[PDB]
RNA sequence: UUUUUUUUUUUUUUU
RNA sequence: UUUUUUUUUUUUUU
RNA sequence: UUUUUUU
RNA sequence: CUAAAGAUAGCGUGAAAGCUCAAAAA
RNA sequence: GGACUCCUUAACUUAAACUGAGGAGUCAAGUAGGUACAAACCGUACAAGGAUUAAUUAUGUCCAA
């Protein structure tokens, strides 16, 4: 037999390597990433890496996907979890989180009524406060005051 | 010196800008020279896996699967230990 | 930061006495002295007592 | 001097269709400082490119 | 042991692994292949 | 670095895989702690002395998991104590190991009671008397042999530890506040007070007697 | 009481130059016999089968091979192959039963408190 | 019983296609085992993961190629 | 008892390090002073093989230059033997 | 007198299972450089200062080598000395500028270099051989030499080396004896004011405060 | 002054954080309903997952 | 070798008498049982023969109680329902070590009954 | 864990 | 971690 | 201009 | 308290005694 | 009736720059470059001649450069 090194020792060092496996690429980015998000629910690094990949692949990702990713990130740092406040501060001090919140702020006008409770719960969990979206969320809350359920009203009041 | 011809290995040692004390040790084997520094030779434990930097490229896959030690020398419980050549 | 903290503290001068939690020690032996670089004396040949 | 390595400069120049030998380059560099600075500025524009989207996180 | 003469100094980078008057090259291979 | 050894090159370092599973010093570790472990947050109430440690030990020191700390301070027959009306400190963590460090107990013992040690004396004619008063320690090592002046040690360790001797002079007790100091002192003493294995005339640390020997 | 068997025999002959011969005066006399043992060839083996099936927590015995491996001029490695399959293992069954019991216990504990409905 | 003769032993694993202009070495290096299927049909080429194949092959902690390996029904 | 290796012979042995002239490992035993081992007389080290020579050490080593002169030669390629060539 | 010197590893832990098994220092713990407790005023270091002079054409560069690496510093110094940083560089001549170095005592050395390093000095036809001097001696006697030798061995092996060498100035201390040249270290200045208070003070009820003080007393 | 560029201090940003195996293991344990307070499955504890899912997934009422 | 100078003191060390009184089945009643079993152990019997230990079972719902009297006349009383074995010892460690210190000074630790 | 090798012409290991 | 240190040791696991 | 630690 | 404890794995003595480990409980 | 190296192989102490065979390159009769220091190894769009010009090669990119 022969070794790979031996073979390689007689070829240009910058010569590209052949591909062993090839498959069609994902046609629909939103649908491709929605299924991927189903597996990441405990690892913050996985969520951040998925968001970074989507941001690099597209300049204007889906607003629903961005909201879902933000809620997923917020859910990890729950009240019953063992995470510390320093872990939340260092996460807030990351550039990717700032880019995600900036992307949400850019198209804040696409916020649905049903997505306000989750955003507020994530804000409470992460101890992060903004003056860029909370004023808009309060408008929807007050507008739909006469339609929320009692448990949602209580949770919103507590948060 | 007085000797006409000397071994390359000895010559190498002869060129080391270190004290006599460390020279002797180096010669003996208690110490090694690497990256312009002197440190204790690697320790080979019985049953545990050796460092990935000492095995052959094709042996790394099998070496990585062996047990690894993540404790202190006092906490080590190896039946026999010796320096890896 | 040090300047601002000193200014903040200047507005609240001490009132009550402070409390210490230092190490306890045998204060009685404060008058003793220890000499390190002290040579061994040999006054007389026959030693009556061995001085370590 | 102007925070522009030769490594970058060469590429920048060549990409611009500029065909100037190192002899004239070096002579210019010594005799015509202004000329040299002009070239460096010309090159920098090309070399340094902004992305399709810019985000500001100063207030965030 | 084989350590004094100049026919046993390893190749360093940019030599082709077979400089003039070498024996250790063919000794190690042989050793591995069977002694 | 970048040099293969002969053993790992030729032989391939096969020696490590040539050991037997018999004549072992200790039994193999049982592989019982498998998947299925549930962690919980433990909490312990320590005395108020641990406050002397400060933040540099509870927060600055890096650890795998968080290590919280709180100080419950309360303003001031039979010692009928309860869980209320007294000060203490709460130390909670997910790893039980962090709640058993010797430093936490040392922080209390050093400032409350300290540490102590003892040395036993044996042999015919071996006596440890006292000079007029402290600091002056003399120990007689058998009959006919001159005594040993131990004032140097006491002067060295003044205010850190103290030496006491019983009436009989057969026991050398050491009392201090510093663990290290105490130990050092004790071992220093025992170094020159060590007993002979044959004649058995000297000193020894308690719970560690010396075995006797006989000539053939 | 135990039985052993050899797998390699010395049959290859080798010559040596007698002390007192010139540069070249023909082949020398036979010196000794050696066996050409390539890599992977077996030297010794004990057909004995480990009877202790329900005891996978104990490694095999290789004291006899350890006592001679330093002697050999080659690196050796211990080996022990049997007819034991995964399917026929009691470890799996023990694991299964432990899981089942855990589940049962958990269920019982949840049902006792009455915080949720039954069935 | 556990040791009964009425017990199945078949296995089911996935495979990957063998791309054109691909050598054995390439596949091997990639972390796969090349294989082919040949009787009662056309010749087919497949690749089976090393970590998946070797696990079946070497079913002993201190053993080599098992006898059982060649006595199964692979549902590729 | 200087030795070339270290082993646990007692029931309470501990692998320690002694602050000698040089950092040296050792084994200390409480129940038997004779078991005190100090690794200070190892075997001499050998000269290792550089890593960069790995590619040309292990595996089938094919000849550098191939052989083609024996399979290249022909009468038509030689002026002295070309006229003798006959196609009829 | 009758035994080997006490190394740095004698005062610390040993970790064979790591790159840096033991930390090494030029001096003992109880011997390390220190500053006098009574600071008559606080000082601040300027990192580096530069002086140009068009008329005489002699430029000066004063550096602060406090906590820096010897190798790196030497490397940097070499550049300046050689004058390669200028456009008008002539290898024939010394186109460099004068360099001043301070706080040489504060240098660092990675690895086991403080305890396993020596320096050799050649001798013309000597039977004993070259004179070997340990680095601890050099640190004890003349710290500047540590940098001096590194620079020297870094400079090209030519007749210009002496010239280039002469222009180099290294001092163990903070200040320098030079007259007409700025100091790297200067007395500290008053911090700048702030246009905002980052505190929110809110006093409590005087009656309750007095009651609490009386209770605590 | 430009000549002395080497003496300048620099600090690159933090690309991503780092966590320990136990720190990551505790996260999934908490998510599965084994937080610090107790077993959510055994007893419904505050800020549980199932209740939050329902209330935040169906906040609006039916007309 | 390595000598062990300092050794932690046992819970039942330098103790004159111990009394336990609890209600079986009461929440947080493990302390009482553990203490009882420790008291009525083999090791204890051998190391501290002159120890007076006693337990009582209450026939009515009442809080747990533990009374410990040392050799130096000191007395302490704790609630089993609000403390632990470990925590309890820290409350009276000072008097225990005072008595042990005096005993150490006065006599040798290697003595036997 | 990796970048740092026989870099074994010298300095240097500045990560 | 303590000038404890000719082949003798303590404390803390960093 | 360091990477990795499934759910 | 319940449970478990090899014809006996490592110390010890003069033939003994004594201790420790495995197992069990926690 | 040939000196070094690559593959196979006879002899020898699986020794030696030996002794002798099968088939490719180089030197012999080859320049300058790289390999630290003295033919044999890598590369060459390989030395008619002259000048201050551009290039993917062995191979390098902290300092001597």
């Amino acid at each position: 037999m022969t070794t790979r090194e031996y073979e390689e020792a007689f070829l240009p060092r910058r010569l590209k390597r052949i591909k062993v496996f090839n498959t069609p690429p994902p046609s629909e980015l939103p649908a491709f990433f929605h299924k991927r998000l189903d597996n990441a629910h405990s690892n913050p690094r996985s969520i951040l890496k998925l968001y970074r990949q989507y941001m690099r692949k597209d300049d204007y990702p889906a607003y629903d996907w961005l909201v879902r990713c933000f809620c997923h990130l917020g859910n990890v740092f729950g009240f019953n979890s063992f995470w510390a406040t320093k872990d939340k501060q260092v996460i807030q001090a990351l550039p990717s989180f700032k880019f995600l919140v900036y992307d949400l702020i850019e198209r804040k006008h696409l916020i649905e009524a049903r997505q306000v409770p989750r955003l507020l719960y994530a804000f409470a969990c992460l101890e992060y406060r903004s003056w860029h979206l909370l004023p808009t969320l309060l408008e929807h809350v007050e507008a739909n005051l006469e339609k929320w359920r009692t448990p949602t009203l209580a949770n919103m009041a507590l948060t | 010196g007085h000797k006409h011809s000397e071994s390359v290995l000895q010559q190498f040692y002869n060129r080391l800008p270190v004290r006599k004390r460390f020279l002797k040790a180096i010669r003996k084997g208690t110490l090694i020279w690497d990256k312009g520094q002197v440190k204790i030779p690697p320790i080979a434990m019985q049953g545990y896996g050796l460092p990935n930097k000492l095995v052959l490229p094709h042996q790394k896959e099998f070496n990585n699967k062996l047990p690894k030690f993540k404790g202190k020398i006092n906490q080590l419980k190896a039946t026999r230990i010796w320096f890896q050549d | 930061k040090d300047v601002q903290l000193t200014r903040l503290l200047a507005q609240f001068p001490p009132v009550l006495e402070a409390v210490k939690d230092e190490k306890k020690a045998y204060e009685e032996d404060r008058h003793l002295r220890f000499q390190r670089h002290a040579r061994q004396k040999f006054e007389t040949w026959p030693p009556e007592k061995l001085e370590i | 001097e102007w925070s522009f390595p030769y490594a970058w400069l060469a590429t920048s120049l060549w990409r611009q269709n500029i065909w100037l030998d190192r002899k004239m380059l070096a002579n210019l560099a010594e005799t015509e400082p202004a000329s040299f600075r002009a070239l460096v500025n010309e090159g920098k524009s090309v070399y340094f490119w902004n992305p399709d989207k810019v985000r500001d996180i100063q207030d965030l | 042991w084989n350590r004094n003469p100049s026919a046993r100094y390893p190749k360093k980078g940019n030599k082709g692994c077979r400089p003039v008057c070498r024996a250790m090259r063919k000794i190690r291979k042989r050793l591995r292949t069977g002694r | 670095g970048g040099s293969y050894g002969y053993d790992a090159f030729f032989r391939g370092a096969a020696e490590v895989l040539n050991g037997s599973n018999i004549q072992l010093p200790h039994l193999p570790e049982n592989e019982e702690q498998k998947e299925g472990k549930v962690y919980q947050l433990h909490s312990v109430r320590f005395p108020p002395q641990v406050r002397r440690l400060g933040a540099n030990y509870f927060f600055r020191r890096q650890r795998a998991v968080p290590l919280t700390y709180y100080h419950h301070l309360v303003e001031a027959g039979v010692h009928a104590q309860t869980g209320r009306g007294q000060a203490l400190c709460f130390v909670a963590s997910a790893n039980p190991g962090y709640l058993q460090s010797k430093e936490l107990e040392n922080a209390v013992f050093e400032s409350t009671r300290g540490f102590a040690c003892q040395l036993i004396l044996e042999g015919r004619g071996v006596k440890a008397y006292f000079d007029p008063e402290w600091p002056n320690l003399m120990v007689r090592l058998g009959v006919g042999v001159k005594p040993l002046a131990l004032r140097r040690l006491a002067e060295q360790y003044a205010t850190r530890a103290k030496i006491f001797v019983d009436k009989r002079g057969l026991l050398l007790t050491v009392h201090g506040y510093d663990k290290c100091a105490v130990g050092t002192l004790a071992m220093s003493l025992f170094n020159h007070l060590q007993a002979n294995p044959y004649t058995m005339k000297g000193a020894h640390v308690a719970m560690h007697p010396i075995k006797k020997k006989v000539t053939r | 009481s135990k039985e052993v068997h050899q797998n390699v025999h010395a049959t290859y002959a080798v010559t040596r130059k007698p002390e007192g011969t010139k540069m070249g005066q023909g082949k020398g006399s036979i010196d000794r016999f050696v066996a050409r043992v390539p890599a992977g060839r077996i030297l010794f083996h004990i057909p004995q089968i480990n009877p202790f099936h329900p005891f996978p927590e104990v490694e095999p015995n290789f004291a006899a091979f350890k006592a001679i491996a330093p002697r050999l001029p080659v690196p050796v490695v211990f080996r022990e192959q049997n007819n034991f399959f995964q399917m026929h293992s009691v470890k799996d069954l023990i694991r299964k039963r432990q899981a089942e019991e855990r589940e049962n216990r958990e269920k019982t504990a949840r049902d006792k408190l009455g915080g949720f409905h039954t069935d | 019983g556990v040791l009964g003769a009425g017990r199945s032993s078949a296995v089911d694993v996935a495979c990957k296609p063998w791309k054109r202009f691909v050598r054995k070495e390439d596949i091997q290096r990639a972390g796969y085992v090349p294989c082919i299927v040949e009787k009662y049909g056309i010749e087919r080429r497949l690749a089976i993961h090393r970590d998946t194949l070797e696990a079946l092959a070497f079913d002993e902690q201190h053993g080599h190629l098992s006898y059982l390996f060649q006595a199964r029904l692979f549902r590729l | 008892w200087h030795r070339g290796t270290l082993s646990l012979l007692c029931s309470s042995c501990r692998y320690v390090v002694r602050k000698w002239h040089v950092p040296i490992l050792g084994v200390d035993c409480n129940a038997n002073p004779r078991h005190k081992q100090a690794l200070s007389v190892p075997a001499p080290r050998s000269r290792g093989i550089p890593k960069h020579l790995y590619p040309f050490l292990v595996g089938k080593q094919y000849p550098r230059h191939p052989r083609w002169r024996q399979a290249f030669t022909h009468r038509s390629r030689m002026g002295k033997y070309k006229p003798q060539v006959a196609r009829n | 007198s009758q035994s080997y010197p006490k190394g740095s590893f004698h005062e610390g832990h040993i970790n064979p299972f790591a790159d840096v098994q033991w930390i090494s220092r030029p001096f003992m713990k109880r011997n390390m450089p220190r500053d006098h407790h009574p600071l008559a005023k606080q000082h601040t270091s300027l990192k580096a200062v530069t002086m140009l002079d068009e008329e005489s054409g002699n430029h000066w560069h004063v550096l602060d080598g406090k906590g820096r690496s010897v190798g790196g510093l030497a490397a940097q110094v070499v550049r300046l000395l050689q004058g390669k940083h200028r456009v008008d560089f002539t290898p024939r001549t010394a186109a460099g500028d004068s360099v001043i170095v301070v706080n040489a005592i504060h240098l660092k050395m990675a690895g086991h270099t403080w305890d396993t390093k020596v320096y050799k000095f050649d001798r013309k036809t000597h039977p004993a051989g070259p004179k070997i001097i340990t680095a601890k001696t050099i640190m004890a006697r003349n710290p500047a030499m540590i940098l001096n030798l590194a620079v020297k061995r870094m400079l090209p092996p030519n007749r210009l080396r002496p010239i280039m060498y002469r222009k180099l100035f290294v001092y163990a201390g903070a200040l320098h004896p030079h007259w007409q040249v700025p100091q790297v270290i200067v007395p500290a200045k008053t911090p700048a004011e702030v246009s905002f208070l980052p505190f929110s003070v809110e006093r409590a009820d005087p009656v309750q405060a007095a009651a609490r003080i009386a209770a605590l007393g | 002054l430009i000549a002395l560029k080497w003496f300048r201090r620099k600090r690159p940003p933090m690309r991503l954080p780092k966590y320990s195996p136990l720190s990551l293991s505790l996260s999934i344990q908490a998510i599965r309903g084994h937080g610090r307070w107790g077993s959510e499955r055994e007893f419904p504890r505050g800020w549980d997952q199932l209740h939050l899912k329902d209330i935040l997934g169906s906040p609006l009422r039916s007309e | 070798p390595k000598y062990d100078l300092f050794k932690p003191l046992d819970f039942l060390a330098c103790v004159k008498s111990v009394h336990v009184a609890y209600h079986p089945g009461r929440p947080r009643s493990e302390v009482c049982r553990q203490l009882i079993h420790h008291m009525k152990s083999d090791s204890v019997r051998k190391r501290f023969p002159s120890l007076q230990a006693s337990y009582q079972l209450l026939g009515y719902n009442a809080p747990s109680t533990i009374k410990i009297e040392l050799i130096n006349g000191k007395k302490h009383e704790f609630q089993a329902e609000h403390f632990s074995l470990r925590e309890m010892q820290m409350r009276f460690d000072t008097d225990q070590f005072e008595a042990y210190l005096e005993y150490m000074k006065s006599q040798s630790v290697e003595a036997k009954p």
